[PDB]
RNA sequence: UACAACAUGUU
RNA sequence: GAAGAUGAUCAGAUACCGUCGUAGUCUUAACCAUAAACUAUGCCGACUAGGGAUCGGUUGUUGUUCUUUUAUUGACGCAAUCGGCACCUUACGAGAAAUCAAAGUCUUUGGGUUCUGGGGGGAGUAUGGUCGCAAGGCUGAAACUUAAAGGAAUUGACGGAAG
């Protein structure tokens, strides 16, 4: 079969990490770009790297893939990681007016010297 | 370790476990040394001032370090009504 | 051209930590032999046994050489290292490294009166490894080291002058014998005597009071 | 059945000591156990120990301070001359400067150094160090 | 050495157990040790289910179920793949497969 | 000692009780006896809350007593504490370990991932066994968030809290961070609130 | 424990038990049975004299191959017949 | 030799040795 | 279904 | 179904496999006293770490099923204990290791007590005694011979072993 070795795969990973905006979804344009980027000493190795990179790009379009870390994904994964809801979930507004706790915790908190409404 | 004319010849006096009074050895790499910041009355810590608790590997491996530190801390004033002597 | 890769090594090279007892007191793991040979410059090694071990393969045996080394400053510090390598010289060098990284302090003591410096052990201690058990017993002044040659060399490089020995088991297994003796001689700093009852306050490790020169 | 209550007491003390326990319950108690415990306490190896009356034989709770390596009985209680104490201290004791061989003598239960001071001897009872 | 803590059987608490005869070779084997299987199978093979349904007089008539319990000696159980030799850390699994 | 200013303020009881922290595991250990308040018809045990609170305070003082803040290590293998530990590291300057703990990060000194923390703070003692096991080799104290069925071997300080629940884990980490900030001096006082809203620290689903 | 009595009045049991089990040691058993006096060819002596009856060659056992020169000897004190090795190169020609 | 049959061989041998003995009291 | 055995001694 | 007779397989099979089939298998009254009669782990006593089940007894208790829908019903469910047959995790501690909650509390060597072993063979043989109808059981040497025999684990190789 045609299973891609580790050299081509790691080469493609570093191309995607370090030049993501330049790379495209076209094998020929990817060829001419990988000629400029890396210094492979063989036409065949250059072609295998570029084509497997094109396949990787065509996969990346349908969501992030685990293993690649170009400096474009972190921006979304970070500004989406600051998601601060305007309405909180730990406030007692969502649960109408009473801590929906069973009687056991009711007696527990009454033992802690609180006057809590439940 | 003394001699006739009172000069100490001990190479070094080793630390002992605060919970079990056992000597902590030089290769006892499972032993720890807790350091807890002491707090001023504002509610802030204090620059370079602590009380430190030494535990040996034996108590830590026996799963007894938590109760031992509970006792030591609450008896030094760093805790209240957590550790109970009656069970 | 050595450059430290650990906080303790960084502190040792900077001169913040000047003694091994500064390390033993807090049980700091030592991974760089440069720490030892800076802190403990004058050290004597001694190859104790060279043995060939073999692995059977489909083409033939695979002979490797196992070396046993004892290191010691004759002043209360001693270490034991074992390493197996394809050549005798490389095995001995790596065993010297391993021996330096395992050096421990030894508690010397008096058998009877306390004229002068400690000459023997403080108490009876024993160590075991495999079938071998080695028992070290305090001896009066003027006794030599009553021991087999391997244990005697270990006691001399530890710095002990008076000691009785009594082994049991297959003492011809030299690695087990030396490991049992090493475990025995290190237990002098674990047997609690009344003179160590007096509580001393828990001090602060140098890696605490120098926690910026240790970061890098 | 039970053949030496002192042996059970000292074994329980040693086993509780090795596990890091601060306290050990001894049952049953006896005069010999109390005298032996008093000898061990006077040297600091144990703390306060308290006797519970159950109208049957008594129980003892001992406060262990963690300073004790080994307590045990020498059974049978061998007869010891005045100058055969040397071999017993050489064989049972860690060193010539700490630890005690407890003897029962006609002058009472004591350790071997007190026996030398009083020049008395009797039967060996146990040891502590 | 000792291979198994149960000695390859189930007899902690008693002296002796009556034997049973192996299904294949009629070997006497202790009941607690015999490998035993409870099999429920359909009395008619599946490829003839609809043919017998067509040929039957009755309508909505159930199919009788075959019940038997099978006992094997260890040799006749291993030679039939009913159990298979397992590894040292996998011998210590009594939970059935899935 | 310590003033009568911490005292488990009732708003903290709000946050704990809403986040279902006190919901202990159905089966409890002998080492977790002085943490259960009682049992309930379902079966699960209720964890005392004042104990949890002042254990959080004790832990926070342990963190605050440390020199350069990167020497505090927070970690979680479980897919509920990654966000919490990363937020804690951001707001305290400590070092976080999310996802995988590579066996050898604490003892193997030639890795380019070598770390020498002075304290290991962990989400779950069981699911994060590797970090604790390796800390035992190199003398690192461990502060742990322990449930009622979590193992206690090789832990110095245990915070009794439900470590199965998303909101519970996030809230516990958030309170640790806030205590540490108040002690360090970033937050002026207990009365002063925090720019960080509680639903932060809470791991979000990767599907919206 | 230990399977031996420890009672302070148990000296008879201890001494008799040691005496019984010393029979399991070969040297003790030989010196108390007097086997050297009764069954040894030399009767317990270090040396003995005898008359050569015949020269015999004995095949060396594996993994060696050789002929070890020996003589069959009848002892004087008791008339017993023993085989003795004649040790050195060509020393068999000295004995007849 | 399967010591079981080694014992069986001795039993038969010892049985016959007891026949030869009884032949002459 | 059937399948028995492999001269001595080493480096 | 030992033995025996007989058909096959086979180089040969007085073996495995097939067909018979005498003792025996069963019982009564007497003998015999041995098994890998094994947990290959003496008995009595004390202590040392966690967990969930199960059998017997007792003690407190329900949103359940049954008498009746109701009791002094029965079953079942939930917590405590005493005794058991065991099991699971860890390695305190043990061990040559396999492994062991005892095979732990044993060079820091001592709770009480019985029995057994002292390199491998010869040999559980010979002999004397003794018990048995007998088969045999119990007690039980020596000469002589010999450098290993053996235990647990590792790597490899091999298997008419599995994947
Ligand atoms: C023929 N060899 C014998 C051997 O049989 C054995 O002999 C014992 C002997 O020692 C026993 O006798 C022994 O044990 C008893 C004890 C039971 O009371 C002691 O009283 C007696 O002094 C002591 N000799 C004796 N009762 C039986 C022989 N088989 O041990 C001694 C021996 C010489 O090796
Ligand atoms: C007729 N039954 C015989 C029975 O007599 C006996 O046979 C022995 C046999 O074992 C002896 O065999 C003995 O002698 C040979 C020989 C090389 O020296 C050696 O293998 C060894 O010493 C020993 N097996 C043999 N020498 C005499 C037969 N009567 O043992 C075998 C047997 C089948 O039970
Ligand atoms: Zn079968």
């Amino acid at each position: 079969g045609r299973v891609r070795t580790k050299t081509v795969k790691r080469a493609s990973k570093v191309l995607i990490e370090r030049f993501y905006p330049k790379l495209t979804l076209d094998f020929e344009t990817n060829k001419r770009l990988t000629s400029e980027i890396a210094v492979i000493q063989s036409k065949r190795l250059r072609n295998k790297i570029a084509g497997y990179t094109t396949h990787l790009m065509k996969r990346i379009q349908k969501g992030p893939v685990r293993g690649i870390s170009f400096k474009l994904q972190e921006e979304e994964r970070e500004r989406k990681d600051q998601y601060v809801p305007e309405v909180s979930a730990l406030d007692l507004s969502h649960t109408n007016g009473q801590l929906e706790i069973d009687a056991d915790t009711a007696d527990l908190v009454k033992s802690l010297g609180f006057k809590i409404p439940v | 370790m003394e001699n006739d004319k009172g000069q100490l010849v001990e190479l070094y006096v080793p630390r002992k476990c605060s919970a079990t009074n056992r000597i902590i050895k030089a290769k006892d790499h499972a032993s720890v040394q807790i350091s807890i910041a002491k707090v001023d009355e504002d509610g802030r810590a204090i620059a370079g001032e602590n009380i430190t608790y030494a535990l040996s590997g034996y108590v830590r491996g026996r799963g007894e370090a938590d109760d031992s530190l509970n006792r030591l801390a609450q008896q030094d004033g760093l805790l209240k009504n957590v550790w109970s002597y009656s069970r | 051209g050595w450059t430290p890769v650990t906080k303790l090594g960084r502190l040792v090279k900077a001169g913040k930590i000047t003694s091994v007892e500064q390390i033993y007191l807090h049980s700091l793991p030592v991974k760089e032999y440069q720490i030892i040979d800076l802190l403990l410059p004058d050290l004597k090694d001694d190859v104790m046994k060279i043995r060939s071990v073999q692995k059977q393969t489909r083409a033939g045996q695979r002979t490797r050489m196992k070396a046993v080394v004892v290191i010691g400053d004759s002043n209360g510090h001693v270490g034991l290292g074992i390493k197996t390598a394809k050549e005798v010289a490389s095995a001995i060098k790596a065993a010297i490294v391993i021996a330096k990284l395992s050096i421990i302090p030894i508690r010397r003591g008096y058998w009877g009166s306390n004229l002068g410096q400690p000459h023997s052990l403080p108490c009876k201690v024993t160590g075991k490894c495999g079938s071998v058990a080695v028992r070290l017993i305090p001896a009066p002044r003027g006794k030599g080291i009553v021991a087999s040659p391997v244990v005697k060399r270990l006691m001399q490089l530890a710095g002990v002058e008076d000691v009785y020995t009594s082994s049991s088991g297959s003492t011809r297994t030299t690695e087990n014998t030396l490991k049992a003796a090493f475990a025995a001689i290190g237990n002098t700093y674990s047997f609690l005597t009344p003179n160590l009852w007096a509580e001393t306050p828990l001090a602060a490790s140098p890696l605490e009071v120098y926690a910026e020169e240790a970061a890098a | 059945t039970r053949t030496s209550v002192l042996a059970d007491a000292l074994n329980a003390i040693n086993n509780a000591e090795k596990t890091g326990k601060r306290q050990v319950l001894i049952r049953p108690s006896s005069k010999v156990i109390i005298k032996f415990l008093t000898v061990m306490q006077k040297h600091g190896y144990i703390g306060e120990f308290e006797y519970i009356d159950d109208h049957r034989s008594g129980k003892i709770v001992v406060q262990l301070n963690g300073r004790l390596n080994k307590c045990g009985v020498i059974q049978p209680r061998f007869n010891v001359k005045i100058n055969d104490i040397e071999r017993w201290t050489d064989n049972l004791l860690p060193a010539r400067q700490f630890g005690y061989v407890i003897l029962t003598t006609s002058a009472g239960i004591m350790d071997h150094e007190e026996a030398r001071r009083k020049h008395v001897s009797g039967k060996i009872l146990g040891f502590v160090y | 050495p000792k291979k198994r803590a149960s000695n390859g059987r189930n007899k902690k608490g008693r002296g002796h157990v009556k034997p049973v005869r192996c299904l294949n070779c009629a070997r006497c084997v202790p009941k607690d040790k015999a490998i035993k299987r409870v099999t429920i199978r359909n009395m008619v093979e599946a490829a003839a289910v609809r043919d017998l349904s067509e040929a039957s007089v009755y309508a909505e008539y159930a199919l009788p179920k075959l019940y038997n319990k099978l006992h094997y000696c260890v040799s006749c159980a291993i030679h039939a793949r009913i159990v298979r030799v397992r590894s040292r850390t996998d011998r210590k699994i009594r939970t059935p497969p899935q | 000692s310590l003033p009568a200013s911490f005292d488990l303020t009732p708003e903290d009881a709000k946050l704990l009780l809403a986040a279902n922290v006190h919901l202990g595991a159905k089966n409890v250990q002998v080492h977790n006896k002085p943490y259960v308040y009682k049992t309930r018809p379902d079966g699960m045990n209720i964890i005392n809350i004042g104990k949890t609170w002042e254990k959080i305070v004790l832990a926070a003082r342990i963190i605050a007593a440390v020199p350069n803040a990167s020497d505090v290590a927070v970690c979680s293998s479980r897919t509920f504490g990654q966000r919490a530990v990363l937020k804690f590291a951001a707001h305290t300057g400590a070092t976080a370990i999310a996802g995988r703990f590579t066996p050898g990060n604490f003892t193997n000194y030639i890795t380019r991932s070598f770390k020498e923390p002075r304290l290991v703070v962990v989400t779950d003692p069981r699911t994060d066994a590797q970090a604790i096991k390796e800390s035992s080799y190199v003398n690192i104290p461990v502060i742990a968030l322990t449930d009622m069925d979590s193992p206690s071997e090789y832990v110095d300080v245990a915070i009794p809290c439900n470590n199965k629940g998303k909101h519970s884990i996030g809230l516990i980490w958030w309170l640790l961070a806030r205590e540490v900030l108040r002690l360090r001096g970033i937050i002026p006082d207990r009365t002063t609130e925090w720019s960080v809203m509680p639903d932060l620290y809470f791991y979000r689903d990767p599907e919206e | 424990g230990k399977g031996k009595p420890r009672g302070l009045n148990s000296a008879r049991k201890l001494r008799v038990h040691r005496r019984n089990n010393r029979w399991a040691d070969q040297a003790y058993k030989a010196r108390l049975l007097g086997t050297a006096f009764k069954s040894s060819p030399f009767g317990g002596s270090s040396h003995a004299k005898g008359i050569v009856l015949e020269k015999i060659g004995i095949e060396s056992k594996q993994p060696n191959s050789a002929i070890r020169k020996c003589v069959r000897v009848q002892l004087i004190k008791n008339g017993k017949k023993v085989t003795a090795f004649v040790p050195n190169d060509g020393c068999l020609n000295f004995v007849d | 030799m399967r010591d079981k049959w080694r014992k069986k061989r001795v039993r038969r041998l010892k049985r016959k040795r007891r026949k030869v003995r009884a032949r002459s009291k």
